[PDB]
């Protein structure tokens, strides 16, 4: 998916 | 006139946030040391960039209020401010002190990185207008936390809640200008001026590593997410 690295590390912690 | 309770904790906050960030000192004690090929200066590049994303995300997401914002709002800032912000940290350590002689090494350094001509010229032209304002780290951090939260960014959905952010930085921002140079003001509308010259850097940023003198361009999958490239 786009941007799908930034998302995890968005949604991460 | 002076910084509220709340204002003073915000800022703190921020600074201690902001602090999380790769030194300054360590980023050209490495670039002074010795010289590098195209080839050599273009992997530093890209692995100062991919830290440089991952400690922005820990940082945007400190933010206040940053959380409580929608998530496809969320991902459209953080891809809008990325490029401003390393361009932005990247004027911050431009502009830092050091020993006679170095800001000139430096300078020469990173002119031959492999990087076109073109682009030198706007670039240096900018964080020298940068250096001119003599921000303070307190001016960097808010200015580098307003980047982030710009309501205007393309595909943001819900630019009330970004600029409700976004405001509380700006007035803490415009006190502290007001203290740092109360000789100065223009200081407050010069810092804000210079965000419009930081977003012609989104426009050129591909071109600008596509057009590195190096036969391949090679950037890590985060990279590619947050700049228009592979
Ligand atoms: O590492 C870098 N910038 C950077 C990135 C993320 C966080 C912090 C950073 F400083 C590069 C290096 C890379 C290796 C060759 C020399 C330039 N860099 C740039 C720069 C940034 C982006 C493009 Cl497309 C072209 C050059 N401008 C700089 C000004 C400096 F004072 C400085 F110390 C390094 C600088």
């Amino acid at each position: 998916k786009d941007h799908q690295l930034l998302r995890y590390l968005l949604d991460k912690d | 006139m002076e910084l509220t309770p709340d204002q003073q904790t915000l800022l703190h906050f921020i600074m201690d946030s902001y602090n999380k960030q790769r030194m300054p000192q360590e980023i050209t004690n490495k670039i002074l040391k010795e010289a590098f090929s195209a080839e050599e200066n273009f992997l530093i590049l890209t692995e100062m960039a991919t830290n440089h994303v991952q400690v922005l995300v820990e940082f945007t997401k400190k933010l206040p209020g940053f959380q409580t914002l929608d998530h496809e709002d969320q991902i459209a800032l953080l891809k809008g401010s990325a490029v401003e912000a390393m361009f932005l940290r990247s004027a911050e350590i431009f502009n830092k002190k050091l020993p006679s002689g170095h800001s000139d090494l430096l300078e020469a350094r990173i002119r031959n990185s492999g990087i076109s001509d073109e682009y030198i010229t706007p670039m240096f032209s900018f964080y020298k207008s940068i250096g001119e304002l003599k921000m303070t780290q307190e001016e960097y951090a808010l200015l580098t936390a307003i980047v982030i939260l710009s309501p205007d960014r393309q595909y943001i959905k819900d630019r009330e809640a970004v600029e409700k952010l976004q405001e509380p930085l700006l007035d803490v921002l415009q006190k502290l200008c007001k203290i740092h140079q109360p000789e100065n003001p223009q200081h407050f509308a010069c810092l804000l001026g210079r965000l419009t010259e930081l977003r012609t850097f989104n426009h050129h940023h591909a071109e600008m590593l596509m057009s590195w003198r190096v036969n391949d361009h090679k950037f890590t999958p985060l990279l590619c997410e947050i700049w228009d490239v592979q």
